[PDB]
C-alpha cells in the first residue's frame, strides 16, 4: 500500500498565474500517476495518466511531470474554471491509492 | 458516448446492507472492468475494487474484504455491490471505467450515489 | 445382438513376475464413459480473444488470445497415471522397482447403449429415457496420426482416476493458426503498445476433419470395438534420483585433521592451506585449490532465464525448464521456478465432496538436487583477488538494466557441452505417461511433461460421437439449425497397459526413503462417510543412485 502525500491541502492562485501542484509517493513508482480535477459535487475528471501524458480533449495549460517520488502539476495560465480539487492517484500497484487533494482558491 | 449511471441516493439503517448498481452503455460491457471508488468528505477518495464481466474476476482491498462484494449482470451491462456491514460508512460511491490507453487511470465515473447511514 | 454382453469389466494390476530381476506389470484399467450428442454437427472456427485483461498495461502473461476448431468428436483419453493404478499400487512401482519402460497399449469398447429422452409433460416437466436398437456410435481411431497430436492431460481432461465412478470423454478442439502481436508493458507506460490479432496466415491453413482422414465405425448396441496393441519404443525412466550436484563428484580432499571427539561442532580439517594444495583447476592463473574452483568432469544440470517469456509469430510464451531442487533453500511459500503446478477436479483427484468452483492444486517438487538456486550464484572478474571487491563481482542483488527486481541471474544461461541432466520424474496421478515427439528435424531431449516420448509413432487418439438422429422435419437447405432427436450414449471402455520394471537392490548399509501411510496421511487412501474420494500425489523417485 503506497501513501501518497500532497504538499498542500490548499493553494492560493490568481487568475492567469502559474500554480505548482506536487504529490509526494512513499514507494518509487515510475512514472505510474494520474492527476484528476474534481469541482466539489462533481465526478473526478481525468488530466493527466503516466504523470506527463495529457488526456485527449484536455486543454493544453495543464502540463505534469515527474518521476520516482516527486511529481507536480502545472497550470500554466490559471483560468476561472481551473480553481477546484486536484487529486493524485497512482497506477503503480494495487491497491490504487489517490492523495489527499488540493484546493486551488483565491489569493485574499 | 460512454456513459455510467448510478443508482439513487439510499438511506440505509446502521444495521445491514443495501446494493448500490451503475448501468454501463454506450460500449461493449466486458471489454472494461468496472471500478468502484469511495468517497468520504474527510478521506479523500478510496479504491474498493474491480470486477471484470468476462466471468467475475474480482480484486479489493483488505480494508473492504467482508465490507463489500463486487457482481455484475451479463446482458443487462449492470455493475452491483452489497456494502455488507455499513456502520459509519456514509460516503458517495463512484462507478469508474478505464478508459483508452491501458493504465489504471478512471477516465469514465459515474455520477455518484450518495449513501447516508445513520441511526 | 441385442442382449448379448460384448466384454468384462477387468480393472486389477497384475505384476508377472518373469527372469531374474525385471517383473512385466499389466495394468489393467475399463471405465463407464458417459457421451451425448454434440450441441453442433459442424466444424466451427472460433476464435478467443480478450482484450480486457491483456489491454490493460502491465499483465503481458494473462494473454490467451488463440484461433480453434471446436469439432463434434469427443474424446477418451488415458495418458495419465492414475487412470491405471491405484494408490496402493504406485507404492509397488515406486519403491520396489527401480527403472520402468513402456511395453504396450490396447483399447476397447464394449458394451454400447444408446437412449434417447423425450419429456412426456402433460403438466409435470418428467422425463422418459428409451432404448434406440437402431442409433449408432460413431467411433473413429486415428492409427496414422493424421489428426493434431492433443494431450489431454495438460488440461487435466482424462478419464477419471476412481473404477466405480462413471467418466466422460472431452469435446475434442485444435488450433487453428492466428497471428497477433503484444508489446510488453507495466503499469506507468505512456501511450499504449500494440496488442493487434492479424488474423490467419494464408500458408500455414490446415482444417482437418475426422471424415476425411480416419475410417469411422458405426457401432450398435451390440458391437464391439477393439483395437489393435501398439507396442512403444521409448527410453526407460529411472524410479531413482540423483542427489549429486557439481560438488560431491570426485575425491574428496584428504582431511589430515579429524576430529577427536564425536559430536555437532568438532569438524574435520584439510591440513593444508589452500594456496598450497595439489588438485586440477580451471582456472588458470590462481594458485587457490577450494572445494569450489577444482575441475570437475562436467556440470549437472544448468541456469535458465527464470519468468522469461518469449514472443513468436502467434504471442507470448514461457520457456519451458527442466529444474528440481527438494528442501534445504526452498521455502514454503516460493519452492523453485521450473517444478510444475497441476489443477485438477473431483475427477481427477480432488476430494469428491467438495461443492465449490475452484480446483484443487499441489506443487511437484522433485527429490532429484539438480536445480539450481540463483541467490547463491555470482558471476566474478577473471583478476580473482582475495575478498572481492564491489567493481569485480555481479550479485544477485544489483540491479540489471535498471530494475531493482530483475538481477543478472534473471537472464543467465549455463546451458552447455558439459551439463548433464536427468529426464522428468512421473508425477502421480496427473502426469502424462507418454507424449510424441516433435516433427521436426532437432528434436528436443526432454519433454518437460511427459517421462516416455514416443518417437517414430505414438498410439492413436480414439474419437467418438453419436450419429444424428434426425427428426422426420429435416431439410439441409435452411440456414437454421439442424433438428435431433436428444441422444446419449453410454458405452463401456477398457484400456490394457503393460510396462515392464526391474527391481531395485539394496547397495548400502542404511535403509532408504520409503513412500509409506501414516497417522497424517491415512484418511487419503480411504473413502469418508459420504464416499468421498481423492488421490493425494505421491513422488516418484524415493530411491537415490550415484550420478558419479
Amino acid at each position: 500500500d503506497i501513501v501518497m502525500t500532497q504538499s498542500h491541502k490548499f493553494m492560493s492562485t490568481s487568475v492567469g498565474d502559474r500554480v505548482s501542484i506536487t504529490c509526494k509517493a512513499s514507494q518509487d513508482v515510475n512514472t505510474a500517476l494520474a492527476w484528476y480535477q474534481q469541482i466539489p459535487g462533481q465526478s473526478p475528471k481525468l488530466l493527466i495518466y503516466s504523470a506527463s501524458n495529457r488526456y485527449t480533449g484536455v486543454p493544453d495549460r495543464f502540463t505534469a511531470s515527474g518521476s520516482g517520488t516527486d511529481f507536480t502539476f502545472t497550470i500554466s495560465s490559471v483560468q476561472a474554471e481551473d480553481l477546484a480539487l486536484y487529486y493524485c492517484q497512482q497506477h503503480y500497484t494495487t491497491p490504487w491509492t489517490f492523495g489527499g487533494g488540493t484546493k486551488l482558491e483565491i489569493k485574499r | 458516448a460512454v456513459h455510467l449511471q448510478g443508482t439513487e441516493l439510499v438511506k440505509p439503517g446502521a444495521s445491514a446492507g443495501v446494493k448500490l448498481s451503475c448501468k454501463a452503455s454506450g460500449y461493449t460491457f466486458t471489454n472494461y472492468d468496472m471500478n468502484w471508488v469511495r468517497q468520504r468528505p474527510e478521506q479523500g477518495l478510496e479504491w474498493i475494487g474491480w470486477i471484470f464481466p468476462g466471468d467475475g474476476s474480482t480484486r479489493y482491498n483488505e480494508k473492504f474484504k467482508g465490507k463489500a462484494t463486487l457482481t455484475t449482470d451479463k446482458s443487462s451491462s449492470t455493475a452491483y455491490q452489497l456494502n455488507r456491514l455499513t456502520s459509519e460508512d456514509s460516503a458517495v460511491y463512484f462507478c469508474a471505467r478505464r478508459g483508452s490507453h491501458g493504465s489504471y487511470s478512471f477516465a469514465y465515473w459515474g455520477q455518484g450515489t450518495l449513501v447516508t447511514v445513520s441511526g | 445382438g441385442v442382449g448379448i454382453s460384448t466384454g468384462t469389466f477387468n480393472n486389477q494390476t497384475e505384476f508377472k513376475f518373469l527372469e531374474n530381476g525385471w517383473v512385466e506389470i499389466t495394468a489393467n484399467s475399463s471405465r463407464l464413459v458417459h457421451l451425448n450428442m454434440p450441441e453442433s454437427e459442424n466444424y466451427r472456427r472460433v476464435v478467443v480473444n480478450n482484450m480486457d485483461k491483456t489491454a490493460v498495461n502491465g499483465n503481458m502473461a494473462l494473454d490467451d488470445i488463440h484461433a480453434q476448431i471446436v469439432t463434434p468428436w469427443s474424446l477418451v483419453d488415458a495418458n495419465a497415471w492414475g487412470v491405471w493404478f491405484n494408490p496402493g499400487d504406485w507404492q509397488l512401482i515406486v519403491n520396489t522397482m527401480s527403472e520402468l519402460h513402456l511395453v504396450s497399449f490396447e483399447q476397447e469398447i464394449f458394451n454400447v447403449v444408446l437412449k434417447t429422452v423425450s419429456e412426456s409433460a402433460t403438466q409435470p416437466p418428467t422425463k422418459v429415457y428409451n432404448n434406440d436398437l437402431t442409433a449408432s456410435l460413431m467411433v473413429a481411431l486415428d492409427s496414422n496420426n493424421t489428426m493434431p497430436f492433443t494431450p489431454a492431460a495438460m488440461r487435466s481432461e482424462t478419464l477419471g482416476f476412481y473404477p466405480w465412478k462413471p467418466t466422460i470423454p472431452t469435446p475434442w478442439r485444435y488450433y487453428f493458426q492466428w497471428d497477433r502481436t503484444l508489446i510488453p508493458s507495466h503499469t506507468g507506460t505512456s501511450g499504449t503498445p500494440t496488442n493487434i490479432y492479424h488474423g490467419t496466415d494464408p500458408d500455414d491453413v490446415q482444417f482437418y476433419t475426422i471424415e476425411n482422414s480416419v475410417p469411422v465405425h458405426l457401432l450398435r448396441t451390440g458391437d464391439e470395438f477393439a483395437t489393435g496393441t501398439f507396442f512403444f519404443d521409448c527410453k526407460p525412466c529411472r524410479l531413482t534420483h540423483t542427489w549429486q550436484t557439481n560438488r560431491a563428484l570426485g575425491l574428496p580432499p584428504f582431511l589430515n585433521s579429524l576430529p577427536q571427539s564425536e559430536g555437532a561442532t568438532n569438524f574435520g580439517d584439510i591440513g593444508v592451506q589452500q594456496d598450497k594444495r595439489r588438485g586440477v583447476t580451471q582456472m588458470g592463473n590462481t594458485n587457490y585449490i577450494t572445494e569450489a574452483t577444482i575441475m570437475r568432469p562436467a556440470e549437472v544440470g544448468y541456469s535458465a532465464p527464470y519468468y522469461s517469456f518469449e514472443a513468436s509469430t502467434q504471442g507470448p510464451f514461457k520457456t519451458p525448464i527442466a529444474a528440481g531442487r527438494g528442501g534445504a533453500q526452498t521455502d514454503e511459500n516460493q519452492a523453485a521456478d521450473g517444478n510444475p503446478r497441476y489443477a485438477f477436479g473431483r475427477q481427477h483427484g480432488q476430494k469428491t465432496t467438495t461443492t465449490g468452483e475452484t480446483p484443487e492444486r499441489f506443487t511437484y517438487i522433485a527429490h532429484q538436487d539438480t536445480g539450481r538456486y540463483p541467490e547463491g550464484d555470482w558471476i566474478q572478474n577473471i583478476n580473482f583477488n582475495l575478498p572481492v571487491t564491489n567493481d569485480n563481482v555481479l550479485l544477485p542483488t544489483d540491479p540489471i538494466g535498471g530494475k531493482t527486481g530483475i538481477n543478472y541471474t534473471n537472464i543467465f544461461n549455463t546451458y552447455g557441452p558439459l551439463t548433464a541432466l536427468n529426464n522428468v520424474p512421473p508425477v502421480y496421478p496427473n502426469g502424462q505417461i507418454w507424449d510424441k515427439e516433435f516433427d521436426t528435424d532437432l528434436k528436443p531431449r526432454l519433454h518437460v511433461n511427459a517421462p516416455f516420448v514416443c518417437q517414430n509413432n505414438c498410439p492413436g487418439q480414439l474419437f467418438v460421437k453419436v450419429a444424428p438422429n434426425l427428426t422426420n422435419e429435416y431439410d439441409p437447405d435452411a440456414s437454421a439449425n439442424m433438428s435431433r432427436i436428444v441422444t446419449y450414449s453410454d458405452f463401456w471402455w477398457k484400456g490394457k497397459l503393460v510396462f515392464k520394471a526391474k527391481l531395485r537392490a539394496s547397495h548400502t548399509w542404511n535403509p532408504i526413503q520409503q513412500m509409506s501411510i501414516n497417522v497424517d496421511n491415512q484418511f487419503n487412501y480411504v473413502p469418508s462417510n459420504i464416499g468421498g474420494m481423492k488421490i493425494v500425489y505421491e513422488k516418484s523417485q524415493l530411491a537415490p543412485r550415484k550420478l558419479y
